[PDB]
């Protein structure tokens, strides 16, 4: 993989993780 | 193949490790092991007794796993590069 395209996509994948867990924590507030 | 990319330590919590694939592997100081990945809606949590349990998007989790996820969201701050992007 390229240096720019790798490092940008890894920090992009990390941002998506934070948000996914944030939805999940909210989803749990509605459950069950 | 998913290689280990960056490893971080959190006192008095444990160690978190970012993998190439977009995964995050936390190994808590209580014997617990949370695994989480971007794109994947499921979360795998291993407990001190050694049992590994996968949990889907719409499965009610116990507080002990929710607390470790809260904590994992805070550990995710330590792999973030704050340098501004240009070009
Ligand atoms: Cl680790």
């Amino acid at each position: 993989p390229d240096a720019y395209r790798f490092l940008t996509e890894q920090d992009r994948q990390l941002r998506l993780l934070q948000a996914q867990i944030q939805r999940l924590l909210e989803a749990q507030s509605l459950m069950p | 193949s998913a290689q280990l990319l960056k490893s971080v330590f959190v006192k008095n919590v444990g160690w978190a490790t970012q993998l190439t694939s977009g995964a995050v592997w936390v190994q808590f100081n209580d014997g617990s092991q949370l695994v989480v990945q971007a794109g994947v809606s499921s979360i795998s949590y291993t407990s001190p007794n050694g049992q590994t349990t996968r949990y889907g998007e719409n499965e009610k989790l116990p507080d002990y796993i929710k607390q470790k996820l809260q904590c994992l969201s805070s550990i995710l701050l330590m792999f973030s590069n704050p340098t501004p992007n240009f070009h």
